[PDB]
């Protein structure tokens, strides 16, 4: 029942700027975090920083604080992450990912990830 | 921090496997909360444990988390064919996360 949908493939210009989204449903939006996190090929995972959607606070890898900018939308519980000044080190795997932090710190639910390219108009 | 993780390990149905997880700057601590999640093909992850030791909803009890010497460290007691997948491991650093590299378990 719980379910986080982000949007589809992306394929951007360099130097421009991308707005994800993460679609959750099945659960109170406000009662969990929502972190960020970047795959791409032999790189592992990349953890970008979370978000409160009770509140809108952030907590930001350094690598990634000029990188990423995080919000929510309560209305449509919503959570996006825009990704600027893009490069080709930004074309990754993009996944949002919900977080218990009570008592502990632990991911549950993970959304199907959204891919980015960065391509160059020929 | 590098997180360091085996690069893949191969296991039989029905036995028990131990991933482990490394901290360059010393031993992993409860204070680093130790996350593993798994990654299955198609790009599907699931988060397993957080906390070192504390496993999210639904997932199955074969899988329990703690600390091993210096190191934290995923049981997985009687693996099944379905665990075959890659499993990361994750540890908070005062501020910020780190994943290791990765650990593809093959199932025999
Ligand atoms: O301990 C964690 C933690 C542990 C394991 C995985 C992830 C996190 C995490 O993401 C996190 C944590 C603490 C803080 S705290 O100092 O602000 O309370 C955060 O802000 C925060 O985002
Ligand atoms: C939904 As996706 C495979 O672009 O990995
Ligand atoms: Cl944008
Ligand atoms: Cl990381
Ligand atoms: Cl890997
Ligand atoms: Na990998
Ligand atoms: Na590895």
């Amino acid at each position: 029942e719980v379910q986080l949908q982000q949007s589809g493939a992306e394929l951007v210009k360099p130097g421009a700027s991308v707005k994800l989204s993460c679609k959750a449903s099945g659960y109170t939006f406000t009662s969990y975090w929502m972190h960020w996190v970047k795959q791409r090929p032999g790189r592992g995972l990349e953890w970008i920083g979370r978000i409160d959607p009770n509140g809108g606070g952030t907590k930001y890898n350094e690598k990634f604080k000029s990188k990423a900018t995080l919000t929510v939308d309560k209305p449509s519980s919503t959570a996006y992450m825009q990704l600027s000044s893009l490069t080709s080190e930004d074309s990754a795997v993009y996944y949002c990912a919900r977080m218990w932090y009570y008592g502990t710190y632990y991911f549950d639910y993970w959304g199907q990830g959204t891919t980015l390219t960065v391509s160059s108009a020929a | 921090a590098v997180v360091t993780q085996e690069s893949a390990l191969t296991t039989s149905p029905g036995e028990t496997v131990t991933l482990t997880c490394r901290s360059s700057t010393g031993a992993v601590t409860t204070s680093n909360y130790a996350n593993w999640v798994q990654e299955k093909p198609d790009h599907l992850f699931t988060g397993l444990i957080g906390g070192t030791n504390n496993r999210a909803p639904g997932v199955p009890a074969r899988f329990s988390g703690s600390l091993i010497g210096n190191k934290a460290a995923l049981t997985i007691t009687g693996a099944q064919t379905e665990d075959e997948a890659i499993y990361f491991c994750a540890l908070w650093y005062s501020n910020h996360l780190v994943f290791g590299g990765g650990t593809k378990l093959t199932v025999l």
